[PDB]
């Protein structure tokens, strides 16, 4: 049986800095580097001296 | 500078890698990407360490004077 069975079987330069600075442009420069988005509005809404500047 | 930094050492890493074959499963896995993966995609893997650990080639010494240079940048800029 086994017989059969395995009788059934056997059957170049100025491109690199290019490429480089368009990666680091893409993937080392936007990645949430900064935060100020309340700072700003807070000394925004200051009116140290009418209408304050975030009002206009 | 530092491409001129960057280029020689993946070169000479590769001509290393190829006189010391040691041929198995992984080396064409390795070497895939001196043929395949074009320049583009290349780079944007050989270029990433902001997390403490990626699959950064070899030259390591190249990784502090980016960071220096980016440290650098912030600094010139507005970030503190």
């Amino acid at each position: 049986x086994x017989x059969x069975x395995x009788x059934x079987x056997x059957x170049p330069r100025h491109r690199a800095v290019n490429l480089f600075l368009q990666g680091y442009e893409k993937s080392w420069i936007e990645t949430e580097e900064h935060y100020f988005e309340d700072k700003l509005i807070e000394d925004l809404a200051k009116p140290g001296a009418r209408v304050d500047p975030l009002h206009q | 500078d530092f491409v001129a930094k960057l280029q020689d050492n993946q070169r000479f890493r590769y001509n290393e890698v190829m006189q010391a074959l040691n041929m198995s499963a992984a080396l064409t896995a390795r070497k895939t990407r001196e043929f395949r993966s074009p320049p583009q995609e290349q780079i944007n893997m050989l270029l990433n360490f902001k997390d403490d650990k990626s699959e950064c080639p070899c030259p390591e010494e190249i990784r502090d004077q980016l960071l220096d240079f980016h440290e650098d940048l912030m600094t010139h800029c507005g970030i503190e």
